[PDB]
C-alpha cells in the first residue's frame, strides 16, 4: 500500500491503525560490536516488525508491514518466515505472492532468502508452470548464477520435466561453450535420463564433445566433461580415442589434451598393459612438457605428478 | 605492492566499531562479520586492540539458552545478532522465551570460534544444549539447515556442523555417517566438490566438504587415494595466478583461501606457484582504507580482507600467523583449544 | 561486485 518513498509516508509511530503496538527496540548492551547506523524510517519499520514477532501476531498489517521489512533488508530470514506464516494464517492468494516473489528475485537474485521463499511457495502450490521460464530469464542475466541453476535442477527433478532440457543446455553451449554451468546442467540431464550405459548415447556425446573442443580446443569445462563420462569405464579401454587425441596434438595442443593423454597412459599402467617401461616414458615425457612449456604455473605439480609415477611403474 | 599490516589492522578495529546503513543487509550476520574482524586482528597479532572482556560479553548476549521447561532445546545455539529485540542478557539468567527466537548454525560457529580467539573457555556455553540444536538441524540426507524454522541445506551448514562439533569436542551433534555419506554425493563428474549432488563443483563447496572430512580425521577412510588424487588435480586447477571458484570463471581473492586451504589439507599446496598467487592477493589490497577486495581496483570488505589475510598466511607472509586449514583459526588459537579440551577430559 | 556466503 503506501510505499516508503512516497511523498505522503507516515512512520509507524504517526499511525493510527498502530497506536495500541509499543515499539520494541533492538539492543547491544553498554558496548555494542559491528553495529550498523539506522535512519529514523528504518528502525521506525523494525521496531514494530519486532513488536509484531514478538506477540505472533497473525494480522493483515502485520503482513502489510512484512513487505516493508523486507524491502529495507531482504536478507532477514526471519521476517520471510514470518511472512510464510501469515501467508499461511490469513490464507493469502499464492498466486499473487509468486508475483511478488519474482519481482523480488529478479532484483536480487543472489539473495539466499529469496529463491528459498519462492522454492516453499512451488511445494505449496505443487504448480511448476511458470519455473523453467524464469529461470531462463534470470539465467538471461547472469549464465552462470548457482541460485537459479540449483532451484532448475530443484524443479526439473521435483516435478521431472526432463524433456526439453537437453535442448535448453544444447541452446545456451552454442551461447558460450566455456560456460562450465551448462556442461554440468549436461550431465546432469543425462544421467537422470537414459544414463551413459547405452554405448550409442556414450559415443553420441563423446562426439558432441570433441566436436566442442575442436571449435575452442582451450576449454576445461569440455574436456573435463568429456574425462568425466570416461574415466570411471577405464580410459584405457578406448584406443580409437587415444590416437584421435594424438592427432589433434599437432594444431588442437592445450595443457588439457597433453593433460588427458598423461591420464590415458596412467590407466594403461594402472591395467598391466603391454611395453609398460615404454609406457610410462611416453607419460613422464609429457608430464615434463607440461611442467617446462604448456602449463608452466602447475610446474612443481606436474614433475610431481611424474615422480608418482615414477615410482609406482618400475 | 607490500604488505600493508598496519593499515589491515585498523580496518579490522573500524569493522569492529560501527557500520554505515549501507551494510544493513548484514543486520543478522553481524556475528559473522566479527568473526572476520576478530580472527582477522588474532591472525595479525593484534588482539591487544580490543577489549576482549566488552565483546566476550556481548557474544554471550546472543546465545539461546534453554528455558525453566527445557522445551526449546531444538532451538539453541547463537543468534547473529539482538535483531529480535531480546532484552540484552550475556548468558545469565535463564531463558526469556519468544514464539521466533533460535539458533543458526552459521552464528553457533563463528561464536563459538569467536569466544575460543578471545581467550573465554566455554564455560558459560549450555555445551548440551548446542548439540541438541545441532541435530535438530539435520536432514535425512545427512546435510543440514541453518535454522530449526527451515531453511535451504547444502554443504556450508555441514561444514558448521563439522566446527561445531569439533570445537565443542564431541560428535555427538551429528550423524557422521550420514554427514559423510552427503558429502561423497556431492563429488562431481569433474572430480570437485558441489554444494549437493548433481550442482557444479564450486571452490567454496570443495572446502566445506574436504575440511569437514578432516575435522572427522575421516579423509583418508572415506576418498580412495584415486579418488583424492582426482580431487587435488581439480583443486590445482583453480590457480590462473590468484584462484577462482569455478572452471572459467574469473580469480577471485577469497579463492587464496578457500582452495589453498583445500591443496594445504590434501598436502600439495606446496606445489602452487606461490609468487603470482601471492601478487594478485596484494594487487586486490585497498592501499587508502585497508583490507582486501574481490578484484583489483574494486571496494573492500570484512570477508575479502579476512580470507585474502589468510590467503597470504598459507605461504607464510612476514608478519602473519600460520592458519589452521580447516578450522579457519590461527595455529595459536587451535593450539589453545587443545589445551582447552584437555583441561575438560578430568 | 560482493559475495553472498548466507
Ligand atoms: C565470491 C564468494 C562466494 C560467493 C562465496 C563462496 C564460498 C562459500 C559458499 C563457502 C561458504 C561457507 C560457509 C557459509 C561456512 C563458513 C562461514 C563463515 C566463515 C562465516
Ligand atoms: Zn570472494
Amino acid at each position: 500500500f503506501l510505499s516508503l518513498d512516497s511523498p505522503t509516508y507516515v512512520l509507524y509511530r504517526d499511525r493510527a491503525e498502530w497506536a495500541d503496538i509499543d515499539p520494541v527496540p533492538q539492543n547491544d548492551g553498554p558496548s555494542p560490536v559491528v553495529q550498523i547506523i539506522y535512519s529514523e524510517k528504518f528502525r521506525d519499520v523494525y521496531d514494530y516488525f519486532r513488536a509484531v514477532l514478538q506477540r505472533d501476531e497473525r494480522s493483515e498489517r502485520a503482513f502489510k508491514l512484512t513487505r516493508d521489512a523486507i524491502e529495507l533488508n531482504a536478507a532477514n530470514y526471519t521476517v520471510w518466515h514470518f511472512r510464510r506464516v501469515l501467508l499461511r494464517s490469513l490464507q493469502k492468494d499464492l498466486q499473487e505472492e509468486m508475483n511478488y516473489i519474482i519481482a523480488i528475485i529478479e532484483e536480487q537474485p543472489k539473495n539466499y532468502q529469496v529463491w528459498h521463499h519462492r522454492r516453499v511457495l512451488v511445494e505449496w502450490l505443487k504448480d511448476p508452470s511458470q519455473e523453467l521460464e524464469f529461470i531462463a530469464d534470470i539465467l538471461n542475466q547472469d549464465a552462470k548464477n548457482y541460485h537459479a541453476w540449483q532451484h532448475r535442477q530443484w524443479v526439473i527433478q521435483e516435478f521431472r520435466l526432463w524433456d526439453n532440457e537437453l535442448q535448453y543446455v544444447d541452446q545456451l553451449l552454442k551461447e558460450d561453450v566455456r560456460n562450465n554451468s551448462v556442461w554440468n546442467q549436461r550431465h546432469f540431464v543425462i544421467s537422470n535420463t537414459t544414463g551413459y550405459s547405452d554405448r550409442a548415447v556414450l559415443e553420441r556425446e563423446v562426439q558432441y564433445t570433441l566436436e566442442m573442443i575442436k571449435l575452442v580446443p582451450h576449454n576445461e569445462s569440455a574436456w573435463n566433461y568429456l574425462k568425466g563420462i570416461l574415466q570411471d569405464r577405464g580410459l584405457s579401454r578406448y584406443p580409437n580415442l587415444l590416437n584421435q587425441l594424438l592427432d589433434l596434438q599437432p594444431s588442437h595442443s592445450s595443457p588439457y589434451l597433453i593433460a588427458f593423454l598423461v591420464d590415458i597412459y596412467e590407466d594403461m599402467l594402472e591395467n598391466q598393459c603391454d611395453n609398460k617401461e615404454d609406457i610410462l616414458n611416453k607419460a613422464l615425457e609429457l608430464c615434463e612438457i607440461l611442467a617446462k612449456e604448456k602449463d608452466t604455473i602447475r610446474k612443481e605439480y606436474w614433475r610431481y605428478i611424474g615422480r608418482s609415477l615414477q615410482s609406482k611403474h618400475s | 605492492l607490500d604488505f600493508l599490516r598496519d593499515r589491515h589492522v585498523r580496518f579490522f578495529q573500524r569493522c569492529l566499531q560501527v557500520l554505515p546503513e549501507r551494510y544493513s543487509s548484514l543486520e543478522t550476520s553481524r556475528l559473522t562479520i566479527a568473526f572476520f574482524a576478530l580472527s582477522g586482528l588474532d591472525m595479525l597479532d593484534s588482539l591487544d586492540v580490543v577489549n576482549k572482556d566488552d565483546i566476550i560479553e556481548w557474544i554471550y548476549s546472543l546465545q539461546v539458552l534453554p528455558t525453566e521447561d527445557r522445551s526449546n532445546l531444538d532451538r539453541c545455539g547463537f543468534r547473529g545478532s539482538s535483531y529480535l529485540g531480546i532484552p540484552f542478557n550475556p548468558s545469565k539468567n535463564p531463558g526469556t522465551a519468544h514464539p521466533y527466537d533460535s539458533g543458526h548454525i552459521a552464528m553457533t560457529y563463528t561464536g563459538l570460534s569467536c569466544l575460543i580467539i578471545l581467550g573465554d573457555d566455554l564455560s558459560r556455553v549450555d555445551k548440551e544444549a548446542c548439540l541438541a540444536g545441532l541435530r535438530a538441524l539435520q536432514l535425512e540426507d545427512g546435510s543440514f539447515c541453518a535454522v530449526p524454522e527451515g531453511s535451504e541445506n547444502d554443504m556450508r551448514f555441514v561444514y558448521c556442523a563439522s566446527c561445531i562439533c569439533y570445537m565443542l569436542n564431541n560428535w555427538s551433534g551429528m550423524d557422521m555417517k550420514k554427514a559423510i555419506s552427503y558429502i561423497r554425493r556431492s563429488m562431481s563428474y569433474d572430480n570437485g566438490l558441489a554444494q549437493g549432488a548433481g550442482l557444479e563443483s564450486h571452490g567454496g563447496s570443495t572446502f566445506c566438504g574436504i575440511a569437514s572430512l578432516c575435522l572427522m580425521g575421516k579423509l583418508e577412510e572415506v576418498f580412495s587415494e584415486k579418488e583424492l588424487n582426482r580431487i587435488k588435480r581439480w583443486c590445482i586447477m583453480r590457480q590462473q595466478n590468484g584462484y577462482h571458484g569455478r572452471p572459467n570463471k574469473p580469480v577471485d581473492t577469497c579463492y587464496s583461501f578457500w582452495v589453498g586451504a583445500t591443496l594445504k589439507l590434501l598436502k600439495i599446496f606446496q606445489y602452487t606457484n606461490f609468487e603470482k598467487n601471492r601478487n594478485y592477493i596484494l594487487s586486490t589490497q585497498d592501499r587508502l582504507v585497508g583490507g582486501f577486495a574481490k578484484w583489483p581496483d574494486s571496494h573492500p570488505d570484512a570477508l575479502h580482507a579476512y580470507f585474502g589475510i589468510c590467503g597470504l598466511s598459507l605461504m607464510e607472509e612476514s608478519g602473519i600467523c600460520k592458519v589452521h586449514p580447516a578450522l579457519n583459526v590461527s595455529t595459536r588459537t587451535s593450539e589453545r583449544l587443545r589445551d582447552l579440551h584437555q583441561s575438560w577430559k578430568t | 561486485t560482493k559475495c553472498v556466503i548466507l
